[PDB]
């Protein structure tokens, strides 16, 4: 029913920059969305629930923004420890959906 | 508290497996929803199923696994997922995640298990 | 070809009031007797058309807008009303046509830990014109020094969360609201009753 | 000879609601276009005359009453209204003529420590007659045994202090209010627009 | 703009008695006013701010009253430790004012 | 906190002086306003000037001291006031008071300095 896509596939900036990741849904999903982070060889960790609220124990560098059909996640400062993969989950209508999760975005911090 | 999974081993093509998710430090109360997801070695996350640990389980399935998979709760701390006719593309790491709201579906996954590796090859 | 009322009404999760959904109903037969089993404790006080004769009438185009609000704020969803929800979240035109329905959903949208997923806009520069959604999350500057992204004093986040307290009265409980916007235009009738 | 709207509207500090100020405007030209730079976010809802055609009209005598109230109490400044401010602080006559203006002043009358200088009357023997001021601070007797100047149990101070909380919505923020009373009497016209 | 006066110039009342000091403003100052006390050779000390509220650490005998254009301050009982000079301050509009403070009232406790 | 005064000394008539107000335990933040007042040896208090300690100081003056005096902030913990063309009637004790609300004017003076004596004599 609702299918999302995540862009770009991969990003790269020096340590001082800010990264922005876009996730867009086929239909409006309102405020139901979640940004997850997975480092290699580890289960993913929740970062942004409700598309704005920071998780528990997450550093105050991940800002979520947008609502409706377009969502963005922005890291204002990378520190070579944020090199991971980021995912967006719709958590809105999961009756007949192939995959709640979107595609994977791989972040490379070239320090 | 943890959800270490078991039953991950090599299975020949056209066979069946039954993985188990066991809770540690708590039991399956009715206030939480359980889910199973999988991840290919180099691809993104894929959601498989969810079962609610309440009085009336709201078992939910993805479209791509409508009849191949089957999830069922079997005890106060054990939920099993069984698949049949595993193909070459079913090799992946399977995670047993826990939800945070019982809205008949996978909501935000607050807690994740380490996940187990399942490979299909001759 | 029955109208898709069940999916709009029997949806498990409704939108937050600020980012309300919008659905178009067209090319179907609409029945109103069903809206008793899908929506308990409904309240169909409404405007622009007599509810009793909705059965024998045709509607040219129908919009369905759904969200979740507090119990005591349901009176704010009406033409010409003034308040937080009417000004900053959902404003209805004065010459509104169509009917609004609200039903209690404590059993569906109340959690033991506390529902922190339903949000509403609290700060805004100016009142919304009718039928306009503001999905901006820009920090609000309530003082004189610019916020510059900082959320200190005189710098508040425009969106707050609903702190539902079912222990108090029905004014502190989540009510699900569905608004139907009718009309009558040059197009021939396409949505009719049974 | 411009009217003194700058002094009334751009005064640094307004009077408390219970001891509201009073000003007389006479023998001057009144320009209403100024009331946009001095008073942002105003609400010019008013009574007795069309606001737009005020430019080409002459007023017999103009009274300006200014004070500061809460955001949620602004609806109490209207003829026939009932409430706390309406009964015990400021009563408008039923046959009122003139226009009321209210604008948010969070940037001017909000202190980090807390605003404790604006007071309002909370207890009173009987409702105010229209356009009356009660500055008495006599201890209020809410029981049977006379207070005799004591403020103990069942003996309350009639005046309280506004505790503005800008963390909440605009309903808990200081709004500055100016009420203009026109009239039409035997005296010839002396205040007119441009 | 606002010109203020304070009366009487000097007072003298017994130890158990009460003293009253009146301060009147030319234009309405509403509730904005403060009563200060200055002992000889000392900086003045704030007693009554906002024309009714007692300051911190002031004995519960100085009571303020009145509002608008006329204000009064009253000591219901003196104890020879309240002999000083008392001043009233408008703190309402000081754009062009010769002096915010009113005249001094010298209080003599004839114990 | 203290606001000890300095620069108070005998001056011949028709000269200039520059008194200093120095804080202790705090710095002149934007929250609070500063003012200078004076008291003749036998008269009551007289207000002289006020300056804000924020981004844009709103310097004010009494009508009788429209242009003779000049008050300015020079650092984070020092505000100075300068007078010129002194006469025999200018002798007084000067206090540097601190306001409690920056409404562009001298509000209630919660804290006062000890004040210093300036005398004009030939």
């Amino acid at each position: 029913d609702i299918v999302m896509t995540q862009t770009p596939a991969s990003v790269s900036e020096p340590v001082g920059g800010t990264v922005t990741i876009k996730c867009q849904a086929s239909e409006s999903i309102s405020n139901w969305l979640a940004w997850y982070q997975q480092k290699p060889g580890q289960p993913p960790k929740l970062l942004i629930y409700a598309a704005f609220t920071l998780a528990s124990g997450v550093p105050s560098r991940f800002k979520g923004s947008g609502s409706g059909t377009q969502f963005t996640l922005t890291i204002n400062g990378v520190e070579c420890a944020d090199a991971a993969t980021y995912y967006c989950q719709q958590t809105y209508s999961s009756r007949d959906v192939d995959n709640v999760f979107g595609g994977g975005t791989e972040v490379v911090v070239k320090g | 508290q943890s959800l270490e999974e078991s039953g991950g081993d090599l299975v020949k093509p056209g066979a069946s497996l039954t993985l188990t998710c066991t809770a540690s430090g708590f039991s399956f109360s009715s206030g939480y929803d359980m889910c199973w997801v999988r991840q290919a070695p180099g691809k993104g996350l894929e959601w498989i199923a969810c079962i609610g640990t309440g009085s009336s389980g709201n078992i939910y399935y993805a479209s791509w696994a409508k009849g191949r998979f089957t999830i069922s709760k079997t005890s106060s701390t054990t939920v099993t997922l069984q698949m049949t006719s595993l193909t070459a593309a079913d090799t992946a790491t399977y995670f047993c995640a826990r939800d945070d709201a019982d809205y008949a579906g996978p909501d935000y996954f607050n807690l994740w298990g380490p996940g187990t590796l399942v490979t299909v090859s001759s | 070809n029955l109208c898709p009322f069940d999916e709009v009404f029997n949806a498990t999760r409704f939108a937050s009031v600020y980012a309300w959904n919008r659905k178009r109903i067209s090319n179907c037969v609409a029945d109103y007797s069903v809206l008793y089993n899908l929506a308990p404790f409904f309240t169909f006080k409404c405007y622009g058309v007599s509810p009793t004769k909705l059965n024998d009438l045709c509607f040219t185009n129908v919009y369905a807008d759904s969200f979740v609000i507090r119990g005591d704020e349901v009176r704010q969803i009406a033409p010409g009303q003034t308040g937080n929800i009417a000004d900053y979240n959902y404003k209805l035109p004065d010459d509104f046509t169509g009917c609004v329905i609200a039903w209690n959903s404590n059993k569906l949208d109340s959690k033991v830990s506390g529902n922190y997923n339903y949000l509403y806009r609290l700060f805004r520069k100016s009142n919304l014109k009718p039928f306009e959604r503001d999905i901006s999350t820009e920090i609000y500057q309530a003082g004189n020094k610019p916020c510059n992204g900082v959320a200190g004093f005189n710098c508040y986040f425009p969106l707050r969360s609903y702190s539902f307290r079912p222990t108090y009265g029905v004014g502190h409980q989540p009510y699900r609201v569905v608004v139907l916007s009718f009309e009558l235009l040059h197009a021939p009738a396409t949505v009719c009753g049974p």
